């Protein structure tokens, strides 16, 4: 659904704490304006593909505290109060089968400073004008907008994306929602006793396929990666000589005039804004495929998770009912009630 | 329903008329339209690493064993603006070009026809769509079956006639707390159960 | 304001015509036979009459 | 968007003035450069001295106005401890006329000479209200001082106006010297110690190398400007390159932190090469 | 140690921190580098010391302000750092400086970041708020109420695509 | 004026039309130039 | 912007010194080709996906 917000200081990248670089820089005008409206512009469209997912109703669902589901377990998918936070087995199974950064999007000088890790990623992009900006809606959050569509989905069936939520029972959700597939009602009450064991022991195989097998995330993994290797690419990008005499910009301050100092030193603003220019087109042909997926995850969230999917095969194999919605980091995952 | 339609259309009025941030979205791609072209100009004006930024400059003041030095540097710095240039209206082109496709898809579908997926063309069961002329895009007036006036039933999944279960074939079952009823499930209107 | 490593001084006496010969990239009977300077020579040249 | 030596706004500017018992004539510094503003109704600012050590020991600019011709001259000056310019016993026929020349004792070793057009200054003391502006810039980089004159009138009894004017260049000197420390000169009268100082204000603010917008009119006068250092509202501006900040969040950079001071370590050795050998 | 300033070492000019380090370089050793290649850290030649050289601007800067002709009163939110260097509030993104915290979770009216929202309300400051999730609803379920609708309305939703 | 041709003001060598304009330089000012930094008026240094 | 396209006319004309002036122009030449390339197919690998 969305990616990792980067916001990269093309002042500090190009010209790391110096005065006469960045009197230099300041003569190229608008490069470094065009390649942070283009960051910001990515920072508002992946808040805004989180906004078009998880944010689909006004108001906030909850489930009563009596459950009368007919045998049906729900209690794997709803959040757990014991947590700090309220997040189900599943999406506590989600978000530690991906490998993230460390706990918070604020990480202190003095923690860069006093401890200076061997190889440590996340502190050497800071000092290379490389920010992460943190998302608009936290995974806190996240599991209580999966949570609101969860329990209007639970209580409500699906006339609560198309309006007010409007109750019904879940015997009765399940026995409408087999008009949609073309099944007879009559084979739901036959079986109620069947269907919920056969429901909850599948609901087992989830916990069987995430704890067990940790490449089943490796879709999200990936989008972690290709994020996570390609900040930590362009600090590999500071070692490449440019086609000058060195890749430091210390040392061509420190040996040459400034007469031939801007036949060298231009060599590395020219190596560092190409560079850029490399990065803002990974990013944003990146973020094109992230919002298609977005935008598939939105038409997965409104047709298949607010109503039911007459898209034959859309939704997974076998005549889909409904589906669960699911924090995961930087995405959803769908819980595909198949026939 | 010819009165609530009809109201509904005079709040489109109230809707663009008042409100100019409706159409903020076609506002924007005119505007990522115009800005970048407007960008381009300013590009013009970066000195590109060479003594100026200025083509004219250079051709009144250096000779071409040194203009070839410093004029292949505005060459470079103009090209490489265009081919970043180039690549944002490629990347912005995928995105209106992935939207129109989605719009394609809102003319077949929801304008042409009826569309039966849930919550794709806005909130509530939409029954058509009118297609409206947009500054680089279309606009859609999607009619949409929303409940406003509910009331709480008593509901049940079966009757029990003569020892037989009983099951709607369109419709629920419903009850106003002493006699059972049936009416369809988007709607009251209370039958007798036959 | 910078300093340096490994200073060696490189002192001979030669014809007058030919001390630009003294240069990264260049021929003569001092440069291309005896006296070669090499191709990343990161130095200074100091020469008097 | 330009870069050189600016006044930032918003900074700590200096207050001095001259009156009948405040006269402050002092020792200012001029390590990156300076700029001048005065509020002024009886043309009590005369000049300045601009030299390195203010003394004959080294090379000093000295630019005054004897009320005939605009003096800029650079030579050997023997630096008086207080220079002035005063106007003598007006009682009766009082023509505000000049009698002593107190900038200096003697000038030698003249290098640079500028003698301007004569012309017939009114000199006449003013009450209440300040009548005129003259505002200066002054910086000397790579031997070549840049002046900018800016004269408009005002309406002003008190602290500097929240205003804009646009300085221009009027002349440029070539000047060769450096200079750390300055002085200004001021008109004394009374109705050779015993002397008073009609009122006037002059105000001292420190040039720094910070990047400026500019905004022109139709016509080529600068409207308003936005330093890009004094906050992140006004960075933002730089960034957007436009005075109107749309509502939302942008990116500008990070937050800068300055050197303090310059720390050199080099190897400890006292033993000088053979240069010899 | 301990500050910002103008290192020199051995005519290597630049800015950064130095600081101690437990890094011990052999004795043909000098300078140390990073993966950017920029010098990490330097060895003392007077006395056997070695210290680390840590790059200076450190700390994104974010800006909340509404336009410039409302009002010219700012928040400015410091990344990466606490309430030390800078109404001083910590949010979850940043030392946010400018901006009174506000219990009332109100809609975003300013994407911040954070699961924290900005606007510009009532004299008149920038407040700073937890973003709201919406108008909180309780549905009445149990096995026996359903909720079907005597009357409905027809609402012309706008949707407006490129 | 009025035709394209190869102006050379002041050393300056392009390719432009020279028409009259409303702009008013100061007397410091002679070269006038636009958002892509060349040249858009010079001054007439021999007639005003 | 260097005094020819071909690679093997530098290497036999130019000296090191003077070679990575010209090389280096021709590697920029080339790798923003390919950085101009790759860019052309990833948008065309987004249409085609």
């Amino acid at each position: 659904v969305s990616m990792t917000k980067t916001s990269v200081d093309c002042t500090m990248y190009i010209c790391g704490d110096s005065t006469e670089c960045s009197n230099l820089l300041l003569q190229y005008g608008s490069f470094c304006t065009q390649l942070n409206r283009a960051l910001t512009g990515i920072a508002v469209e992946q808040d805004k593909n989180t906004q078009e997912v998880f944010a689909q109703v006004k108001q906030i669902y909850k489930t009563p505290p009596i459950k009368d589901f007919g045998g049906f377990n729900f209690s794997q998918i709803l959040p757990d109060p014991s947590k700090p936070s309220k997040r189900s087995f599943i999406e506590d199974l989600l978000f530690n089968k991906v490998t993230l950064a460390d706990a918070g999007f604020i990480k202190q000088y003095g923690d860069c400073l006093g401890d200076i890790a061997a190889r440590d990623l996340i502190c050497a992009q800071k000092f290379n004008g490389l920010t992460v900006l943190p998302p608009l809606l936290t995974d806190e959050m996240i599991a209580q907008y999966t949570s609101a569509l969860l329990a209007g989905t639970i209580t409500s069936g699906w006339t609560f994306g198309a309006g007010a939520a409007l109750q019904i029972p879940f015997a009765m959700q399940m026995a409408y929602r087999f008009n949609g597939i073309g099944v007879t009602q009559n084979v739901l009450y036959e079986n109620q006793k069947l269907i919920a064991n056969q429901f909850n022991s599948a609901i087992g195989k989830i916990q069987d396929s995430l704890s067990s097998t940790a490449s089943a995330l490796g879709k999200l993994q990936d989008v972690v990666n290709q994020n996570a290797q390609a900040l930590n690419t362009l600090v590999k990008q500071l070692s490449s000589n440019f086609g000058a005499i060195s890749s430091v910009l210390n040392d061509i301050l420190s040996r040459l005039d400034p007469p031939e100092a801007e036949v060298q030193i231009d060599r590395l603003i020219t190596g560092r804004l190409q560079s850029l220019q490399t990065y803002v087109t990974q990013q944003l042909i990146r973020a094109a495929e992230i919002r298609a997926s977005a935008n598939l995850a939105a038409t997965k969230m409104s047709e298949c998770v607010l109503g039911q999917s007459k898209r034959v095969d859309f939704c997974g194999k076998g005549y889909h009912l409904m589906s669960f919605p699911q924090s995961a980091p930087h995405g959803v995952v769908f819980l595909h009630v198949t026939y | 329903i010819a009165n609530q339609f009809n109201s509904a259309i005079g709040k489109i009025q109230d809707s663009l008329s008042s409100t100019a941030s409706a159409l903020g979205k076609l506002q924007d791609v005119v505007n990522q339209n115009a800005q970048a072209l407007n960008t381009l100009v300013k590009q013009l004006s970066s000195n590109f690493g060479a003594i100026s930024s200025v083509l004219n400059d250079i051709l009144s003041r250096l000779d071409p064993p040194e203009a070839e030095v410093q004029i292949d540097r505005l060459i470079t710095g103009r090209l490489q603006s265009l081919q970043t240039y180039v690549t944002q209206q490629l990347i912005r082109a995928a995105e209106i070009r992935a939207s129109a496709n989605l719009a394609a898809t809102k003319m077949s579908e929801c304008v042409l026809g009826q569309s039966k997926r849930v919550d794709f063309c806005g909130k509530g069961y939409h029954l058509m769509s009118f297609p409206q002329s947009a500054p680089h895009g279309v606009v859609f007036l999607h009619v949409t079956y929303v409940p406003a006036q509910e009331k709480n039933f008593t509901t049940a999944p079966a009757i029990c006639h003569d020892g037989k279960a009983h099951f709607p074939r369109e419709g629920v079952f419903v009850s106003n707390g002493t006699h059972w009823f049936v009416t369809q499930r988007n709607f009251y209107e209370p039958q007798i159960i036959t | 304001d910078l300093c340096f490593t490994n200073v060696y001084a490189d002192s001979f006496v030669i014809r007058g015509d030919e001390v630009r010969q003294i240069a990264p990239g260049q021929t003569g009977k001092i440069a291309d036979y005896n006296y070669k300077l090499p191709d990343d020579f990161t130095g200074c040249v100091i020469a008097w009459n | 968007s330009t870069q050189d030596l600016f006044l930032p706004f918003f900074s700590n500017v200096t207050w001095f003035h001259a009156i009948h018992k405040r006269f402050d004539n002092p020792v200012l510094p001029f390590n990156d450069g300076v700029y001048f503003a005065s509020t002024e109704k009886s043309n009590i600012i005369r000049g300045w001295i601009f030299g390195t050590t203010l003394d004959s020991k080294t090379q000093s600019l000295l630019i005054v106005n004897n009320a005939t011709n605009v003096v800029i001259k650079v030579c050997e000056f023997q630096f008086c401890n207080d220079p002035f310019l005063g106007v003598y016993y007006h009682k009766n026929n009082k023509s505000w006329m000049e009698s002593e020349f107190r900038v200096y004792s003697s000038a030698n070793n003249c290098t640079f000479e500028y003698v301007s057009q004569p012309f017939l200054m009114d000199l006449e003391g003013k009450q209440g209200n300040f009548k005129n502006l003259r505002e200066f810039v002054f910086k000397n980089i790579d031997g070549y001082f840049k002046i900018y004159s800016k004269h408009t009138p005002i309406n002003l009894v008190r602290d500097l106006p929240q205003g804009f004017s646009a300085l221009e260049p009027l002349v440029d000197l070539p000047i060769g010297i450096n200079i750390t420390r300055f002085q200004t000169l001021l008109a004394l009268h009374r109705s050779s110690s015993g002397w008073t100082a009609g009122a006037a204000a002059y105000y001292v603010g420190y040039l720094q190398p910070r990047t400026f917008l500019l905004k022109y009119n139709e016509n080529g006068t600068i409207t308003d400007a936005v330093d890009c250092a004094l906050d992140p509202l006004s960075e933002t501006k730089c960034t957007l390159k436009s005075f109107t900040v749309e509502k939302g969040i942008y990116q500008t950079s990070n937050f800068r932190v300055q050197p303090t001071e310059s720390i050199v370590r080099f190897p400890n050795i006292t033993n000088l090469c053979p240069f010899g050998e | 140690k301990n500050k910002c300033v103008n290192f020199n070492f051995n005519g290597l000019t630049g800015t950064g921190v130095l600081t101690e380090s437990n890094k011990k370089f052999l004795p043909f050793q000098q300078f140390g580098r990073d993966i950017a290649d920029t010098t990490d850290a330097v060895r003392d030649p007077q006395t056997l010391e070695i210290l680390d050289i840590t790059p200076c601007s450190f700390g994104g800067v974010s800006v909340i302000t509404p336009g410039t002709n409302t009002s010219n009163q700012v928040a400015v939110l410091y990344q990466d750092v606490n309430c030390t260097e800078v109404n001083v509030f910590q949010t979850r993104a940043g030392c946010l400086i400018g901006a009174e915290h506000v219990n009332n979770s109100y809609e975003c009216d300013i994407p911040i970041g954070a699961g924290i929202c900005a606007s510009y309300q009532t004299s008149q400051s920038i407040i700073a708020y937890t973003m709201s999730l919406g108008a909180e609803n309780s549905v009445a379920y149990s096995n026996n109420s359903i909720a079907i609708p005597t009357n409905f309305t027809i609402s012309v939703t706008t949707e407006i695509l490129p």
